[PDB]
C-alpha cells in the first residue's frame, strides 16, 4: 500500500502554501488547493517572458499529449488560466501517479504572472469540477486513491513554519485528542460541511455551511458575521488599499469558534492577525467578507488551528486541534 | 491574499 508525506511551506505572511511536486522528472513548487480540481503548471508553451522566475514543465520531453483537449479555469479572486493537456508521471511525497493529466498553461492572468512563489496549482477538490474538455480528468488524489493504504489525505498548515500534507494515513502526533468527523456534501465538488453555530468573541449566532479550502488565504464569512466580529475590535476600519478590515497591530482580538457535529473548532485571536496590511501601520484581519456568495470559505486562517482529514469514504472531514 |  502507498502513503507519503509532502512538506508545505508558507510564503510571506502565510499568503499561500507551496509543496514540491515532480512531473516527468522536473520538480515544481505548487500550491495545493482543496477548492479546485485542476493540476496546472507553468510550461514552455507560455511566452518566454512569463516563464521567468519559475520552474516550468516541458511537455515535449515526457508528456503524452491529449489531442484536442483543453482546459480553462476562473477562480474566486478573479484570476484565470487556460491551456492544453498531457499525461505524465506525477510524484508527491513519494506517491507516484502514472498517467496523471497535467494541464500545461498557455495563458495566465496577471495575478499568476506576478506571483513567482508558485509554479501552478494541484487541485484537491472532487474530480467532478475538473475543467478539462471534452472529457474531465481526475485529480492527483483521485488518480492514486485506490492505491493508498486509506483513501484520504490530511493537512497541517502552520503559521510561519513548515507543515505537511499526509497522503493515505493519519499522523496522530499532529493533533491533540481524537478527531471529530462531519459529513461532506460534494454536490458542488467542494469539501463542504455544516456548522451548527458560531461564537465571535462575545456574540454567538446560528449556523451555516462552508468549504474547507487550503487555496484561500483568509476566513471569508457573511458580512453580518464580519460586522459582528469587527464591532468588537477597537478602531477596526475597512481599507481598500489593504483588502478589508484593518486595525492597530497591538489590538487584542477576540477568538472565533464554530460548533461542528459537537466539536468546537476555535481560531485563537492571535491567528486572526494576518500581518501588516501593507498600508502604513495597521494589520489586516484574517476574517473578511465572502462577497455575498451564500457560503463561507474556511481558508488558511482557520486551517492553521486544526489538523484536518479529507476522507473520501463518506465523504467526511475530521477535525482536531493542531498539536 | 488569494481565493482559489
Ligand atoms: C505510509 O503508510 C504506508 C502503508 O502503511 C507505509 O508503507 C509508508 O511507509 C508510510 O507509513
Ligand atoms: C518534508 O517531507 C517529509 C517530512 O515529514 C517533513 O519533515 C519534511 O520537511
Amino acid at each position: 500500500a502507498a502513503s507519503g508525506v509532502a512538506t508545505n511551506t508558507p510564503t510571506a505572511n502565510d499568503e499561500e502554501y507551496i509543496t514540491p511536486v515532480t512531473i516527468g522528472g522536473t520538480t515544481l513548487n505548487l500550491n495545493f488547493d482543496t477548492g479546485s480540481a485542476d493540476l496546472w503548471v507553468f510550461s514552455t508553451e507560455l511566452p518566454a517572458s512569463q516563464q521567468s522566475g519559475h520552474s516550468v514543465y516541458n511537455p515535449s520531453a515526457t508528456g503524452k499529449e491529449l489531442s484536442g483537449y483543453t482546459w480553462s479555469i476562473s477562480y474566486g479572486d478573479g484570476s484565470s488560466a487556460s491551456g492544453n493537456v498531457f499525461t505524465d508521471s506525477v510524484t508527491v511525497g513519494g506517491v507516484t501517479a502514472h498517467g496523471q493529466a497535467v494541464q500545461a498553461a498557455q495563458q495566465i492572468s496577471a495575478q499568476f504572472q506576478q506571483d513567482t512563489n508558485n509554479d501552478g496549482l494541484l487541485g484537491l477538490a472532487f474530480s467532478s469540477i475538473n475543467t478539462v474538455q471534452p472529457q474531465s480528468q481526475t485529480t492527483f488524489f483521485d488518480t492514486v486513491k485506490s492505491s493508498l493504504a486509506q483513501p484520504l489525505f490530511a493537512v497541517a498548515l502552520k503559521h510561519q513554519q513548515p507543515g505537511v500534507y499526509d497522503f493515505g494515513f493519519i499522523d496522530s502526533s499532529k493533533y491533540t485528542g481524537s478527531l471529530t468527523y462531519t459529513g461532506v456534501d460534494n454536490s458542488q465538488g467542494f469539501w463542504s460541511f455544516n456548522v451548527d453555530s458560531y461564537t465571535a468573541g462575545s456574540q454567538s449566532g446560528d449556523g451555516f455551511s462552508g468549504i474547507a479550502d487550503t487555496g484561500t488565504t483568509l476566513l471569508l464569512l457573511d458580512d453580518s458575521v464580519v460586522s459582528q466580529y469587527y464591532s468588537q475590535v477597537s478602531g477596526a476600519q475597512q481599507d481598500s488599499n489593504a483588502g478589508g478590515y484593518v486595525f492597530d497591530c497591538s489590538t487584542n482580538l477576540p477568538d472565533f469558534s464554530v460548533s461542528i457535529s459537537g466539536y468546537t473548532a476555535t481560531v485563537p485571536g492571535s491567528l486572526i492577525n494576518y500581518g501588516p496590511s501593507g498600508d502604513g501601520s495597521t494589520c489586516l484581519g484574517g476574517i473578511q467578507s465572502n462577497s455575498g456568495i451564500g457560503f463561507s470559505i474556511f481558508g488558511d486562517i482557520f486551517l492553521k488551528s486544526q489538523y484536518v482529514v479529507f476522507d473520501s469514504d463518506g465523504p467526511q472531514l475530521g477535525f482536531a486541534p493542531q498539536a | 491574499x488569494v481565493v482559489x
